[PDB]
């Protein structure tokens, strides 16, 4: 087996969000838990400033902030799915950020049955203890003191077993806990006092009280009100011993309330969210009782507006609320004083992409660009969507002037009054051409005082309203307004300029080994410094940074012999840090630049290597040497902002944008074959565009959003289920299901317009293959009826061309696009099942063959089957399908019909169907993997092997005829090999705790492809897209050693060792990780410091640190 | 153990032995109320009363 | 774990955990063996024979003796013993001792349990809304499925599909079939634990030896509940084991006169186990002899031997009331050891999971 698995897209679904002061006592923070990731932000008037993002070795189950005695800022408590408790402290020392572990420990019991309502963790107001509820009838308490480092906690025997929700009650003498529990009698609210000394539950403040049969939420009300609020389906009650206030408003019965958050510290207002995606305001009215303390007057509920389906909510400040969603896009909303015409105080501000739940997906090379694209069935209910994900950063080309051999580009402004650029100077071999930009027109013009028979190295707008031009012959200065040469510096011995660089106010040129520092002043260029170097100059840069914003105090340079990057002071040339470089290749380019706040020195070489180091603007010394290869030809480094952030463009064989995110440099490729030179441009006809140039053509065009992976969202406003592509018709087939309420008039009416209703063409599945007398339709008013549908969405515009609705109670479960038999037409075949609420098992279903012709989906064939069709696949020109526990193979006859060719009756339900050649891997929801094979001479199926281990299963895929990848219970991945003697059983050869629930596997890759065997992408419920590629044993054996060596040096968050986290876990079985390599762990080898690499790479084949750099870099190219 | 059958006894379940007077039954067990004893006639094995058969 | 546990020779039953094994031993060699099992508090084994002629077994259950009743009579010291199955096992070796009693080398099979299918999808979503108390049955089941399986839409399968694998829904589906036969409440009679519920159903279902062997081979309680429903829904006909095409009774005629399930374990005065199933009607059976009341398992009702119409094999007995005040007036007590659950039409035995 031996498989390698890496994350192509991090999980996007939000499962927890809190507000506090984690970074600083003054900074209001927002922490977000994206499953195995933690995001840290700061609340500002604009929005959220990203500060840090860390990789947690576990699914974050609980996330809470607290500040005990003798603590300047909030500490973060986090508990993972594998019960790993931790107290994390934020510590920023200068421009470097670090998350350190104050205390850590595993709180998993020896023997315990996990509770039905998951894990519930809560903290006491005075930060005296942490109350966890991991198992049924057992309430664990961690003693919060400045001494418990290992987190040794005690378990208490709780008589109540079925506890729904529990919160530490505010305003109490001792640490009290309020909770709602269920028993055979009914749901009730109870209180207990938690004593650390005695370790037992003493009587609480008030007696046990009865609550609604559908009451399932507890809110710890802070001072001065106190007590708790119990939310249910119809009633909302308050409990403070003596007082029992209750209201049943009609505005809340439409949907179940699922989340809550506090707005005021006192607790006068609370935001509530429901399943239908509504936002409400729960107002605790306060009566002014003259005895100091106040009493609750009445509870009032108000509808604010419509938001995404929120798992958790959080009020930030000034009406700004963050909406953390699991189903749809997480969003940032604003609550206004005055509501809009529709009557909604909620107004969206920003939308954060969420690809999950990825229920289905396919790989299609949509633009035939060589690189594949991924279209996914994302979201559910009103949050239904289709997302197209592709690697790289696009370039929207507008101009295309054929000018071969350009050796430099520079934007210019001939007129000072205009802020926009109207000139673009191009350099050529021994010559310089100048172009004019009158809108979209480009004409060859001559700028005064600019020599044209010499090759230019730099030119542009400079201080005192002047223009500069550094040529092989000499440096020129032209007065912008009268257009004339005013000053010209020449070399004393009439020598040519070898290398040169200039900025807004300074000019630094070099002739072989000589160097001359010049300054820009009205009509003059005066030489200040004159220094000779050890060897000939290779490259130069003088980009100023945010030290003083005027003239740069430091300068970067490179040498021909004894290659090294050096930093120099301008009024003297003092050698600050001489970082020596290795190899027999000279640095072609060098650049100083700012990124977020920290400054960096980037140095490129002829072999395509790029070094980057942190550089302090006052001291002038380098730090953290990190090397990375991008291309094979020399790289050119230029700067551009585009969307309010400085970015660097690296022109080479593999052009790439070096940008920053999470205070570290990111290297995302641009979708262009080759760029030799480029510059940013901002003309009237080309606003905020980029001027790229290659071996043959000058091109002007707008860049895409600067980020790894470009995602396009198509909203449907209904749940998508399956997707397949039909190349002949240039469109996708998508199964969908809107929810229509049962009308009193005897019909259906949607809650909102969606893709299936708002379509160009629509049709109903008028058919009588199912008789009317099957099951009596006894659904009352307001019942949720699921109206299934098939959409013919276009592949270029993604517009819904057709929406064929199925029959009443019909459920579409499978869909394929293929040519069957000797028929040249490609069809859309759908497997359905008749689901009547009264019937438990589906005894009816059908298979419909469709043909999208003349803009209308025609029905070709309709085969009724006695059972549900869960999966179908194309098998050697014959349609293979699954009816309940029967794997049937159909033949497409000349009279366009599906005749039954062969049958195979199995003692397991057929949910999954995958094929490779003549092999058929069937599967079940209870991990019943079964490999069958169709012998053509026999004319029927034959079992080869099986492995029926009882375990939940979500997806399956065939890597090759022997290896079979699959996803199983408690977020794990497994592989089944075939030993083709004993052949009738599959050998399990892979175990790996992924931490994500895989809904779908799909063969393909998102790389251009102009090292590893095979390529399988996977879509998870948390919006994470992963990749599995199989590898050799020699390569596995090497990378397995790297896994053990990297764990010794990488400082894990919460000190959780990698071996335990990625090891298999299904409660009863907890085996180590085998037959799998965590690619994300391997990829972090480049992120560690240079001395750490020497410790990792400690010990024919020799270890060498640089050798393993190329192997790890090769593995990053597969995703 | 010879033991000859003297009166016809029809079996009421799969545990009792269907008998016809004349045959000798090899006595396997000889303990029970009303002389109910276990026996085998080569193939079939089952119980029978003493007031029907004789030693 | 591994244990060399002893095996009784007279046992011919396929015992299921929780099911009671009645016994009546005449031989003093097995009586003394039973009494040693009392003092040492050890458990004996019940080998589920595939080929009972040459004594061949691959699986079984460890039975613990829970009752002993020495009845020192004039003839011989006759003993009556009740035992209960506890743990399922795999047979590794059959060590036949010089005393004619075999000591099977046993490997205890683990009781495989699985959590809620929705808990494996997400951790904190829809946790508060999961278990609910106790308006009509239709409205409770429609909202229970929509509220418990709300996470199902996040996966590649519908709500109703996961209902076919949920232990609570499968148990309730079985309870609806059981209530049609027996007029008893689940409250205390039937257990709430899916493991105990599955084994309780397995013991009281009228099924042949091979179905019980395959049912005992099942490890997960979820799979066992699904297989039990497949038998109830597909095998709606019971036929003679000898001639396999003689329809005797159907599912819709099963009832419980005794308030101890539809098919209970009874024993005749000769020490033989008869798992009698009570049915209102039973076609294709010949009645032999006169109606007797000697050692009547159902007092008041008179039994008459009921043999097959074709092969004349003993199938059961016809029970008719003597007093007119009784209700019902007639029923048939059919023995499990002679009934083959046949799927009607022309399809052979098949059962998903
Ligand atoms: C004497 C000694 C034994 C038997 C006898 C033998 C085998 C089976 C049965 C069954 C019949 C049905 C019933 O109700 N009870 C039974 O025990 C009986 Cl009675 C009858 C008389
Ligand atoms: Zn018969």
């Amino acid at each position: 087996s031996y498989n390698y698995v890496v994350t192509a897209q991090k999980p996007t679904a939000v499962n927890g969000c809190v507000t506090g002061h984690f970074t600083s006592a003054e900074d209001l923070n927002l922490l977000i838990a994206k499953n195995t990731r933690l995001e840290i932000y700061v609340v500002t008037a604009e929005g959220l400033r990203p500060v840090k993002e860390v990789g947690m070795y576990g699914k974050i189950a609980v996330m809470e902030l607290f500040r005990p005695k003798g603590e300047s800022k909030d500490l973060l408590f986090i508990l993972t799915a594998k019960y790993n408790a931790c107290i994390l402290e934020y510590k920023q020392s200068g421009e470097s950020i670090d998350i350190i572990t104050r205390a850590h420990g595993n709180v998993q019991d020896r023997i315990g049955r996990p509770s039905e309502t998951g894990i519930i963790g809560i903290i006491d107001p005075e930060c005296r203890m942490i109350g966890l509820r991991l198992y049924d009838g057992l309430f664990k308490v961690i003693p919060l003191d400045r001494d418990n480092k290992e987190l040794k906690a005690f378990n208490i025997r709780l008589e109540e077993l079925h506890v729904i929700d529990v919160k530490f009650l505010y305003g109490c003498q001792a640490p009290t806990i309020c909770f709602v529990y269920q028993d055979p009698q009914g749901r009730h609210v109870k209180t207990y006092e938690v004593s650390l000394r005695e370790k037992e539950f003493n009587k609480g403040p008030w007696k046990q009280e009865n609550v609604e049969a559908e009451a399932s939420m507890v809110i710890a009300v802070p001072e001065p009100f106190g007590g708790a609020i119990i939310i249910g389906q119809e009633s909302i009650t308050y409990h403070n011993g003596d007082k029992y206030l209750a209201i049943a408003p009609p505005i809340i019965k439409q949907s179940t309330i699922v989340c809550h958050n506090r707005v005021d510290p006192n607790g006068s207002r609370y935001l509530l969210g429901d399943m239908e995606g509504r936002l409400f305001m729960l107002l605790l009215e306060k009566e002014e009782q003259m005895d100091g303390t106040v009493t609750l007057k009445d509870l009032r509920v108000e509808l604010l507006g419509e938001t995404s389906i929120a798992e958790c909510l959080t009020y930030l400040d000034n009406g700004v609320v963050f909406v953390g969603s699991r189903l749809g896009d997480s969003q940032l909303v604003k609550l206004n004083v005055d509501s809009n015409e529709q009557g909604s105080y909620v107004v969206a501000m920003e939308t954060f992409t969420n690809l999950g739940p990825i229920v289905d997906m396919c790989v299609v090379d949509l633009e035939r660009q060589g690189q594949g694209q991924l279209v996914t069935c994302s979201g559910a209910f009103k949050e239904g969507s289709l997302r197209i994900i592709r690697n790289g950063i696009g370039i929207h080309e507008h101009a295309s002037i054929d000018l071969p051999g350009i050796k430099g580009l520079w934007p210019l402004r001939s007129d000072p009054n205009r802020e926009t650029d109207d000139t673009l100077v191009l350099s050529f071999v021994g010559q310089t051409r100048v172009l004019m930009l009158n809108g979209e027109e480009v004409e060859e013009t001559e700028l005064m005082g600019f020599v044209d028979d010499q090759q230019t190295f730099f030119c542009g707008n400079v201080a005192h309203q002047q223009l500069i031009q550094i040529t092989s012959a000499s440096v020129r200065l032209v007065s912008q307004e009268p257009k004339a040469l005013v000053s010209e510096w020449k070399e004393p011995q009439a020598k040519n300029i070898s290398v040169a660089s200039c900025n807004s106010s300074q000019v630094v040129v070099a002739v072989g080994r000589a160097l001359y520092y010049l300054q820009i002043h009205p009509q003059e260029l005066r030489q200040i410094s004159h220094t000779e170097m050890e060897h000939e100059v290779a490259c130069l840069d003088i980009t100023p940074l945010g030290d003083s914003n005027g003239l740069s105090p430091l300068c970067a340079i490179g040498l021909w012999t004894d290659i090294s990057a050096r930093i120099l002071k301008l009024p003297s040339f003092e050698l600050l840090h001489k970082e020596m470089l290795g190899g027999e290749i000279i640095p072609r380019s060098i650049l100083m630049t700012t990124f977020e706040s920290s400054h960096y020195l980037l140095c490129a070489l002829g072999d395509g290597a790029l070094f980057y180091f942190g550089l302090n603007i006052e001291t002038g010394l380098l730090s953290d040497r990190k090397k990375v290869t991008l291309g094979t030809q020399p790289t050119v480094l230029r700067t551009f902002r585009s969307l309010s952030t400085t970015n660097v463009f690296a022109c080479s064989d593999r052009p790439t944008v070096i940008y920053s995110s999470n205070h570290k440099l990111v290297f995302s490729n641009v979708n262009l074959k080759e760029v030799n030179y480029m510059c940013p441009l901002n003309s009237d006809g080309y606003p905020d565009s980029l001027a790229l140039a290659n071996n043959s053509t000058l091109t002007i065009g707008t860049i895409d959003e600067i980020q790894k992976l470009h995602i396009r969202t198509v909203p449907l406003y209904e749940s998508p289920r399956k997707i397949c592509y039909q190349e002949v018709s240039q469109c996708f087939g998508v199964l969908s299901s809107r929810i229509e309420v049962q009308d009193t008039s005897g019909g259906t009416t949607a809650l909102r317009p969606s893709a299936s209703t708002q379509a160009l063409s629509s049709s109903v599945s008028s058919s009588k293959l199912f008789s009317s007398s099957t099951a009596p339709h006894e659904t009352s008013f307001g019942e949720e009826v699921e109206v299934h549908n098939l959409l013919i969405i276009d592949q270029h515009t993604f517009e819904v061309l057709h929406a064929h609705q199925f029959l009443q109670n019909e459920y579409a479960l499978s869909l394929v696009s293929c040519k069957l038999g000797k028929d040249p037409n490609t069809y859309f075949i759908v497997g359905t099942a008749m689901v009547y609420p009264e019937e438990a098992e589906p005894k009816q279903g059908r298979i419909v063959v469709f043909q999208y012709s003349d803009g209308k989906l025609q029905t070709v064939a309709e085969k009724e089957v006695k059972g549900a069709v869960y999966s179908m696949v194309e098998f050697n020109g014959k349609l293979l399908a699954s009816i309940n526990s029967t794997v049937r193979l159909y033949e497409w006859t000349t009279e366009k019909e599906l005749r039954t060719e062969c049958n195979h009756y199995n003692n397991i339900m057929a949910l999954y169907l995958k094929t490779k050649g003549d092999f058929i891997l069937v599967g079940d929801l209870m991990r019943s993997v079964l490999l069958l094979a169709y012998k053509p001479m026999e004319g029927n199926f034959e079992e080869i092997a099986r492995d029926f281990n009882p375990n939940w299963m979500s997806a399956v895929e065939i890597l090759d005829d022997d290896n079979f990848l699959g996803a199983e219970n408690a977020f794990n991945l497994f592989v089944c090999q075939k030993d083709s003697e004993e052949r009738q059983h599959l050998q399990e050869v892979g175990l790996f705790h992924l931490g994500e629930f895989v809904n779908v596997f799909c063969h393909g890759s998102l790389v251009m492809q102009n090292p590893t065997q095979g390529s399988v992408l996977f879509g998870t419920v948390n919006g994470m897209i992963g990749l599995v590629t199989s590898l050799s044993e020699s390569w596995y054996n090497l990378l397995l050693d790297m896994q053990n060596r990297l764990n010794k040096v990488i400082k894990s968050v919460g000190k959780i060792e990698h071996s335990f986290w990625r090891s298999f876990h299904t409660e009863r079985k907890t085996e180590p990780a085998t037959g799998f390599i965590d690619g994300d762990l391997i990829e972090s080898f480049l992120d560690i410091s240079r001395p750490k690499m020497q410790e990792v790479v400690a010990n024919k084949r020799e270890a060498t640190a640089d050798d393993l750099i190329k192997v790890v870099e090769e593995l990053t190219r597969i995703h | 153990g010879t033991a000859k059958a003297r009166y016809d006894f029809c079996a009421r379940d799969r545990s009792e032995l269907s008998l016809k007077e004349g045959d000798i039954i090899k006595i396997l067990n000889k303990k029970g109320q009303q002389g109910w004893w276990r026996g085998e006639i080569y193939g079939r094995v089952g119980w029978f009363p003493a007031n029907y058969v004789e030693e | 774990s591994c244990q060399v546990i002893p095996v009784l020779p007279q046992v011919m039953m396929i015992l299921i955990p929780g099911q009671t094994l009645p016994l009546q031993l005449f031989h003093p060699q097995e009586v003394s063996m039973v009494r040693n099992l009392i003092q040492k508090d050890r458990t004996f084994a019940v080998l589920a024979y595939s080929n009972v002629q040459e004594r061949e077994a691959q699986f079984g259950t460890t039975a613990e003796i829970y009752a002993y009743r020495e009845e020192q009579d004039f003839g011989i010291e006759i003993v009556k013993v009740k035992a209960i199955g506890r743990q399922r096992f795999k047979v590794l070796e059959l060590r036949t001792q010089s005393d004619g009693i075999q000591q099977a080398k046993v490997q205890i099979l683990p009781e495989c349990v699985l959590p809620s299918t929705m808990s494996a999808v997400q951790l904190e979503s829809l946790n508060k809304c999961q278990i609910f108390p106790s308006q009509c049955s239709y409205k409770w089941w429609q909202k229970y499925q929509k509220r418990k399986f709300h996470c199902a839409n996040l996966t590649s399968w519908p709500r109703w599909l996961y209902s076919l694998y949920d232990a609570e829904t499968l148990m309730d589906r079985i309870k609806k079939q059981l209530r049609e036969w027996d007029e008893n409440l689940k409250d205390d009679s039937l257990p709430s634990n899916p493991i105990d519920f599955s084994y309780r159903v397995a013991a009281c279902l009228p099924i042949d030896d091979v179905l019980r062997i395959q049912l005992l081979k099942i490890g997960s309680a979820i799979q066992r509940l699904r297989c039990e429903l497949d038998i109830m829904n597909k095998c709606t006909s019971l036929c003679c084991k000898q001639c396999q095409e003689t329809e005797i009774t159907t599912k819709n005629e099963i009832f419980s006169l005794s308030l101890c399930g539809p098919m209970a374990a009874y024993v005749n005065p000769h020490g033989y186990v008869h798992e009698t199933l009570t049915v209102y009607k039973a076609c294709n059976l010949n009645l032999i002899g006169r109606p007797s009341t000697e050692h009547s398992w159902f007092p008041g009702y008179a039994w008459t031997v009921a043999q097959c119409k074709i092969c004349a094999s003993h199938i059961g007995w016809k029970f008719t009331a003597t007093k007119k005040d009784m209700s019902p007036q007639k029923f048939w007590g059919l023995t499990r050891s002679a009934l083959l659950p046949t799927i009607p039409d022309t399809e052979d035995e098949i059962s998903p999971d």
